């Protein structure tokens, strides 16, 4: 029964802001590493950013200084709030737990949501 | 204003009150610095920056002021020390025909820093579409005359 | 900084065939650094295999994954109209790196 | 062996030093340099200078 | 294709807050003397504010401590914080370029956003 | 600090004639700093005259601006249905300052 739901994409102006959520069932978000992954139509998979179980956040080069990784406990919800945001952004976010690495992979995947920048 | 003029004062003993009781002068006002105790002051040189303006615009000339003369074509600074008269030059700078020979910068990208003076006549670009010096639409002369009378 | 080139960029085969896709690395990856994810059309990447050679819960076994240092193989043995869908192999240097996918188109 | 130099194993040795409100215990090589007899020169002797 | 398309009008309460936004096409909002211009049904036209392109910002009395003039260079949007909304702030407001000073008036016109304070 | 006045606040003129409306200042203001806009019912005010006697561009020849100091004058001849709209005048002392405005209405 682990699941993991995302929400709040569509669509955003160009220099807008946007929030993405992901509610996750069967698994602690504030225990585990939580990583956004995104997809542009029609190419491949670009790993976003991660927040680790002690607090500690990456993000990919692409997008440093715009994106922000962050949770909450009691909703058990991660978030990602995008900044800045420009066509290059515009993709499929998905949510899942891990980082990828040996023990600690991408394992489960939410269904994602679409982001379009335009005006 | 735009090109307002600057003379460097070096060397010599200023004579501050008979300066200051010579003309009938509108406006006086200093900051930092009292009129009557620059008798008594040394420095290591004095800037009289002078130029034209109208008389609705001789506010902008103070600390923290802001508008086109303070932000485009003079700007002083928030800490500013020193004293600013202005007097009416109507029947100096007035002509019956109207007197166009004083301009001031009424375009311009960014806002001036304390005593910078611009005298560019770029074609202002106020649109995504080059100008490459040709005045029309989106592409105006940054200068505007007063045309005193 | 260690770049993953898949190959082919897309396969066709008939249905029954054994389907092998590469990973190449410029440079030697231990083997439980890389990993194999599919992602059929309208869903989201789902792990097939971890370690390079560990297959993950859920997975039937015609999925293999083997190789090591500057090459890796994901074998799918008996292919089935289903196994239609883009297949990643991740790693991790520093940072998560995808490769650039592989169609298995079917015949 | 085989691996790329960032997979491969590194030794790492820290040195801290800890500084406090007691007499200390550690120091660096003394600089100490050649003896000079019958000559007015500049001595130091365990920082009696 | 110079056009000045206005939005977020509409009914706020008394007391409130409401941002009218004013995306521009064929100029540039950063580069150009931008005014916000108000008029209540039936009377006449009142100049509201004013941003010049080097980001100094002005307001009328009426207005002052209450506006506040911004502007978005990526999305090249003009915009106006209104507060502390009364009675008196309904009006039609319309976004133009230029202050209507000497080689400065204002040209074009937006068709303008209608605020109503009510309860 | 200067206010302007217009008149009158209503005018009632058949098509074909010639229609005057008065802009009055306190002080004497110059002409380059006046202005002249239209504004149709339903519609957003349109940029007349600048400068007080330049035609913006785009609009008919029988649309004019005259007058100097304390007295301006916007002409329309050959007045026709079309032109049934609000005028203002507007200059800028220290702030853009609007008129009144005047109806003209069609016999």
């Amino acid at each position: 029964e682990v699941q993991l739901v995302e929400s709040g994409g569509g669509l955003i102006q160009p220099g807008g802001s946007l929030r993405l959520s992901c509610a996750a069932s069967g698994l602690t978000v504030s225990s585990n590493y939580m990583s956004w992954v995104r997809q542009a139509p029609g190419k491949g998979l670009e790993w976003v950013s991660v927040i680790y179980s002690g607090g500690s956040t990456f993000y990919a080069d692409s997008v440093k200084g715009r994106f922000t990784i962050s949770r909450d406990n009691s909703k058990n919800t991660l978030y990602l709030q995008m900044n800045s945001l420009g066509a290059e952004d515009t993709a499929v976010y998905y949510c899942a737990r891990g980082e990828g690495s040996p023990g600690n992979w991408f394992d489960p995947w939410g269904q994602g949501t679409l982001v379009t920048v335009s005006s | 204003v735009y090109a307002w003029n600057r003379k460097r004062i070096s060397n010599c003993v200023a004579d501050y009150s008979v300066l200051y009781n010579s003309a009938s002068f509108s406006t006086f006002k200093c900051y930092g610095v009292s009129p009557t105790k620059l008798n008594d002051l040394c420095f290591t040189n004095v800037y009289a920056d002078s130029f034209v303006i109208r008389g609705d615009e001789v506010r902008q000339i103070a600390p923290g002021q802001t508008g086109n003369i303070a932000d485009y074509n003079y700007k002083l600074p928030d800490d500013f020390t020193g004293c600013v008269i202005a007097w009416n030059s109507n029947n100096l700078d007035s002509k019956v025909g109207g007197n166009y020979n004083y301009l001031y910068r009424l375009f311009r990208k960014s806002n001036l820093k304390p005593f910078e003076r611009d005298i560019s006549t770029e074609i202002y670009q106020a649109g995504s579409t080059p100008c490459n010096g040709v005045k029309g639409f989106n592409c105006y002369f940054p200068l505007q005359s007063y045309g005193f009378q | 900084d260690v770049v993953m080139t898949q190959s082919p960029g897309t396969l066709s085969l008939s249905p029954g065939e054994r389907a092998t896709l590469s990973c190449r690395a410029s440079q030697s990856v231990p083997s439980s650094y890389l990993a194999w994810y599919q992602q059929k059309p309208g869903q989201a990447p789902r792990l097939l295999i971890y370690g390079a050679s560990t297959r993950a819960t859920g997975i039937p076994d015609r999925f293999s994954g083997s190789g090591s240092g500057t090459d890796f193989t994901l074998t799918i043995s008996r292919l089935e109209p289903e196994d239609f869908a883009v297949y990643y192999c991740q790693h991790y240097d520093t940072s998560p790196r995808f490769g650039g996918g592989t169609k298995v188109d079917i015949k | 062996p085989t691996y790329g130099v960032g997979y491969q194993p590194y030794r790492v040795v820290v040195l801290s030093f800890e500084l406090l409100h007691a007499p200390a215990t550690v120091c660096g090589p003394k600089k100490s340099t050649n003896l000079v007899k019958n000559k007015c020169v500049n001595f130091n002797f365990n920082g009696l200078t």
